């Protein structure tokens, strides 16, 4: 007795994996939790029980489709027994959580069907709410019999299996108890973030339903474990002439550096690294350095050294998004509001700003924004989200994110902060810039990481150590020519937010903002006539 | 001879892999062998100049029947698994373990015209300039389909059955289209291009525009179905590439009489004939005939691009020279303002029949890999088509954000372009952008702007008079005493140039800032509507940069600097 479709014996495994559940203790806190509250649900790692069992566990991906179910069962046939006074109609079904490491599915087999899988994604889109059809019957003859066809257990949720008598569910699946079935698709992006670039990855044809339903969003970032499955496509399906490729789709299923620290704390000891990595950043050009600088914080003439620093930032950073106006409007960051035209139906269709929440934005010919949009701007800003009340998907669209461009409206007022590339008028710096050229003719992981830690576990804190200097200072800084009462000091603790967001400090003084004077200062002088 | 010596061939290869010590203690094909029951390497290629060393049989044969000696290389790479086993088709039969061929000039790569009647059956390789890039997908080629009464596994190719993928066999395939080099096509024809049928590990591989190996060759899994191959019912042999491979890289005046004298005096009495003088454009011309692209190691990757902009059509009919250039100019293309999409010059996405999901192809600039790019009416690429230029300031630059294609392909070409004046013609009175109407913005980053003013020079005209007046007398466009030449032999008199990648005395570090000092001192003095940046020291490095490809001194001189000053100078209201 064998299943040669997959190759397992009868149960093949089974009789180590019920003393498995007993035998794990040391689940045993975990195998009274579900049946006593009422949690089903397992919830696995990347399964690291491979130092107890590999027969038990070699098979976990392996056809485990016909033993997730004997496990669904194992366990509840243990569990029934251990709370059978329970609430122990909630059926287990596990969900693993940041599963085996997925061969990047842009790279998996035509084979990698039968398989436990996790994605390294983002995700461009959900169903919102499509599920399906459960559950058959039909009706017959012989004084029309209503005939159980998938209500009829044993038998498939093919196709064609459900070729009649709509009622029979439509109006009987309620009547009959098989109301209907239950499954969501998903649009996701594998993205390495630094994948070689050009060639570019897999999105996702998600499917799989459980009442985990939703809970990936839009946009979300991936914890996510699933299965694959796919589908031959019909030449079509009037007929049975065979497109011999199967239409993938998964089954969701979810739920050295020290050293390096060390060199960062030495980084981190050294003084002034906010020159010395200034001297680093942007380091492609000569003076302009302010300018440089605070797009360190921030991570924290026509292309004139510009979209290069956006690209600094652009290459220096996986999380932001470079563009500009003139060609690629607001849909190029938002609102690109559109369909899906082979369905014809509405999109939440968007742009870079969907890809930059929580991220650095790199807009370039701000002059050249419209008044249909712009008045985006005008309204992303005082809010970091975006609402999106549209005929699909009414909503708002968190953007919490960073921006910065430069061109060339009231409203400079918003700005993170952008400066003038004027003209020194002066040969010998030319000749210093020429220099600079003629000469032209690691750091950055470091940094990347650098600027990470500090994004992993840093969170400065102004107390009175300096922030009575705040008080102080949009005193000065209002004061000479008597605004910074206005959010210039949410501008100012924004900047010296940074600091000590450098330094693995999370406390801060007057040097740690004093320093955000200078900027402000010379970004409110060199803005000032 | 063929459909029986299968023990030969079985014996050949029980013996080939045991011809030679070379896959240590193993000929290198029994290398992988070892390596591929161990699954350490699964798809194989193979050089079949080592087996006409002792036996040109399965060498000329194969060539003379690729299937069959496709298809017979395997059925015996089928029972030679137990041979190096560490352990109908069982399950395993080279189910993810695959055969590729390669070997002597007896494949030469072909011409995408040639293939033939002849061609039917054939070993076949080929080069040539790609693009069509589809959406891989996994594709089965075996139904293991399920006797359901009867248990184990079942294989078709191909009613209550079903067809189940657990013991199926698959590959990753695409489609991709081949074209001409756009270099063996001096003639009045189409450069052709391919529908090319892509497989295995070759595929995932690369992008558009590369000049590249091939080979366009039939699987061994079938020979032609049941049968030989008279048959009824038959679809389309097209290229199945196999062993798809880049091209990184393919007149002496010391043995020979020929570069000892300029070019850049010479080559102009000898390019551009029937044009009516006016060879200073030439010049910049000359040196994009030269390019920059073939750099030394210090990161001058704009070095490539001499992104040059002319200023109204009918001058002299320059609408013509850009064919001539071309004519010139391999690796290049010529595009119009509004003529067809970017995809003239960009790349665009739908559906095929044949073979590969929404197959990206490219335009001239996708397919101008560092080639030449030429335009017609650079006024009329509205605003979509400024665009992927304004980009393609950038160098590899076609970039893409859409649902579910976002890449950059590497346009790298270098851009001499022909755009109308403003709806009217050259005015001294209207500015760039009131007698031109482009942007100023792009203008700007054009490494050089120069116009031909159709203007009332009598006397030039009385010669342009007679310069024509000499044609249909004659082709006698140049009878100054300049002798012609081939275009390839231009172009073998350009190409040693082009591997000079050359590299400044810096001594002359200030030379040029010297003299950019006070160019740009005296632009800025002067206050007209001259502008220039630091791309302009660029541009003027980089025109000296390739001014000394021709002036062959592996370094540069002050000449050039002075020349490309003199060509700044010669630039002065060159509009």
């Amino acid at each position: 007795l064998v299943i040669w479709g997959t190759d397992v014996n009868v149960a093949a495994c089974k009789e180590n994996f019920q003393r498995f559940l007993q035998r794990f203790i040391d689940y045993m806190q975990r195998l009274g939790e579900i049946n006593v509250i009422g949690e089903p649900f397992l919830n696995v790692n990347c399964e690291h029980i491979k130092s107890f069992d590999k027969n038990l566990y070699r098979q976990l991906i392996s056809y485990p489709q016909e033993v997730i179910p004997t496990f669904d069962m194992a366990v509840n046939e243990i569990f029934f027994d251990r709370y059978p006074d329970s609430i122990l109609e909630h059926q287990i079904q596990v969900r693993p959580f940041n599963a085996l490491k997925t061969k990047n599915m842009r790279n998996l087999n035509p084979e990698d069907i039968d398989q436990l899988i996790t994605i390294s994604g983002m995700v461009i889109r959900t169903s919102q709410l499509i599920p399906e059809m459960q559950e058959a019957f039909f009706q017959c003859q012989v004084c029309a019999h209503t005939t159980r066809v998938e209500m009829d257990r044993g038998r498939i949720a093919e196709p064609s299996v459900c070729g009649r008598c709509h009622t029979t569910h439509s109006m009987a699946l309620i009547h009959n108890r098989s109301l209907f079935s239950d499954k969501q698709m998903i649009k996701l992006q594998e993205s390495p973030e630094d994948m070689p670039a050009g060639q570019t990855p897999h999105t996702v044809i998600l499917f799989a339903h459980n009442d985990l339903v939703d809970k990936v969003q839009p946009g979300d970032r991936v914890n996510v474990t699933g299965i694959y499955r796919a589908v031959p496509i019909r030449v079509n399906p009037r007929v049975s002439n065979v497109k011999s490729v199967y239409k993938t789709h998964i089954d969701v299923i979810h739920y050295f550096s020290e050293k390096r620290v060390e060199l960062l704390k030495e980084l981190s000891r050294k003084p002034d690294i906010y020159e010395r990595l200034a001297s680093a950043l942007a380091p492609s050009i000569y003076e302009h350095e302010d300018i440089k600088k605070g797009i360190l914080l921030q991570l924290f003439d026509p292309g004139t050294s510009k979209s290069q620093l956006l690209q600094y930032v652009y290459n220096l950073v996986p999380r932001g998004q470079y563009t500009s106006g003139k060609g690629s409007s607001a849909v190029g960051l938002t609102a690109y509001v559109m369909k899906d035209p082979e369905t014809r139906q509405l999109v939440l269709q968007t742009g870079a700003l969907v890809l930059s929440d929580n991220g650095i934005c790199c807009i370039d010919e701000f002059d050249k924004m419209n008044e249909s949009t712009r008045s985006v701007l005008h309204e992303v800003m005082e809010q970091q989200t975006l609402s999106i009340a549209k005929a699909g998907i009414i909503c708002q669209l968190n953007a919490r994110t960073s921006v910065l461009a430069a061109a060339n409206h009231t409203l400079l007022s918003r700005f993170d902060l952008i400066f003038l590339l004027l003209d020194p008028q002066d040969e010998a710096y030319d000749r210093r810039l020429a220099h600079h050229l003629v000469a032209l003719y690691l750091d950055m992981a470091v940094l990347k990481d650098y600027i990470a830690y500090a994004h992993s576990t840093i969170m400065p804190r102004l107390s009175e150590e300096a922030s009575q200097a705040l008080i102080e200072a949009y005193v000065d800084m209002r004061k000479i020519g008597s605004s910074a009462y206005p959010r210039q000091l949410e501008s100012l603790i924004r900047l010296a937010e940074a600091h000590a967001k450098v330094r693995l400090s999370n406390k801060v003084e007057a040097i740690d903002v004093e320093e955000a004077k200078r900027l402000h200062r010379e970004a409110l002088k060199q803005s000032a006539t | 001879d063929y459909a029986l010596e299968k023990e030969k061939v079985k014996k050949f290869l029980q013996e080939f892999y045991q011809d030679d010590e070379l896959g240590k203690k193993q000929f290198k094909y029994g290398n992988q062998l070892v390596r591929l029951a161990h699954r350490e390497q699964v798809a194989l290629y193979v050089d079949l100049d080592d087996v006409a060393e002792d036996d040109p049989e399965l060498v000329d044969s194969i060539c003379e029947n690729a299937r069959r000696y496709a298809k017979l290389f395997a059925d015996a790479v089928q029972e030679l698994l137990p041979q190096y086993k560490e352990r109908q088709y069982p399950a395993e039969l080279m189910r993810r373990f695959e055969l590729y061929f390669q070997g002597p000039s007896s494949n030469k790569p072909r011409v995408i015209r040639e293939v033939r009647a002849d061609s039917v059956g054939k070993l076949v390789t080929v080069r040539g300039i790609v693009t069509r890039v589809s959406e891989v997908k996994p594709k089965m080629v075996v139904a293991t389909y399920t006797c359901d009464q009867c248990g184990a596994e079942t294989y078709q190719p191909i009613g209550r059955l079903y067809l189940q993928t657990r013991g199926s066999r698959f590959i990753k395939f695409q489609e991709m289209k081949m074209q001409e080099h756009s270099d063996q096509v001096p003639v009045g024809n189409i450069p052709r291009s391919i529908t090319v049928l892509v497989e295995g590990e070759n595929t995932r591989i690369a992008q558009p525009g590369d000049h590249v190996s091939v080979t366009g060759i039939f699987l061994p899994i079938l020979r032609t179905g049941f049968r030989q191959v008279v048959q009824g019912l038959l679809s389309e042999t097209y290229l199945e590439a196999h062993r798809i491979v880049k091209m990184n890289k393919s007149t002496r005046e010391e043995l020979r009489q020929i570069a000892e004298e300029d070019f850049y005096e010479k080559l102009a009495a000898s390019i551009a004939p029937e044009i009516y003088g006016h060879e200073d454009v030439k010049k910049a011309l000359l040196l994009l005939l030269v390019g920059g692209v073939d750099q030394s190691p210090r990161g001058m990757k704009i070095r490539g691009n001499i992104n040059i902009c002319l200023m109204g059509d009918p001058g002299v009919a320059k609408s013509q020279l850009l064919s001539y250039i071309d004519r010139l100019a391999p690796r290049s293309q010529y595009t119009t303002g509004r003529g067809s999409s970017g995809v003239g010059l960009t790349a665009a996405v739908l559906r095929d029949s044949v073979s590969g999901e929404l197959t990206l192809e490219g335009g001239a600039l996708v397919l101008a890999d560092q080639g030449v790019c030429c335009i017609d009416e650079f006024d009329k690429m509205a605003e979509a088509d400024r665009t992927a230029i304004h980009e393609v300031m950038e160098q590899q630059t076609i970039s893409i954000a859409k649902a579910g294609i976002l890449t950059t392909l590497n346009a790298r070409c270098s851009i001499l372009a022909a755009a109308n004046p403003a709806y009217g013609r050259y005015n001294p009175r209207r500015s760039l952008e009131q007698n031109i109407q482009l942007p100023a913005a792009l203008l700007s980053r054009f490494d050089l702007l120069w116009l031909i003013q159709d203007r009332p020079d009598r006397d030039n005209d009385l010669r342009l008079a007679q310069h024509i007046t000499y044609v249909h007398q004659h082709s006698r466009q140049p009878p100054s005493q300049f002798e012609p030449l081939d275009m390839k032999l231009m172009r073998r008199y350009i190409a040693m140039c082009r591997e000079k990648q050359p590299m400044v005395p810096e001594s002359l570090a200030d030379y040029i800032t010297a003299a950019y000092v006070e160019m740009r001192r005296e632009a800025w003095a002067s206050k007209d509507a001259t502008y220039t940046s630091a791309r302009t020291l660029l541009a003027i490095l980089r025109l000296s940069t390739a001014l000394a490809r021709l002036r062959m001194v592996d370094v540069v001189e002050k000449e050039d600097v002075n020349e490309a000053i003199r060509l700044m100078e010669m630039s002065k209201d060159s509009l």
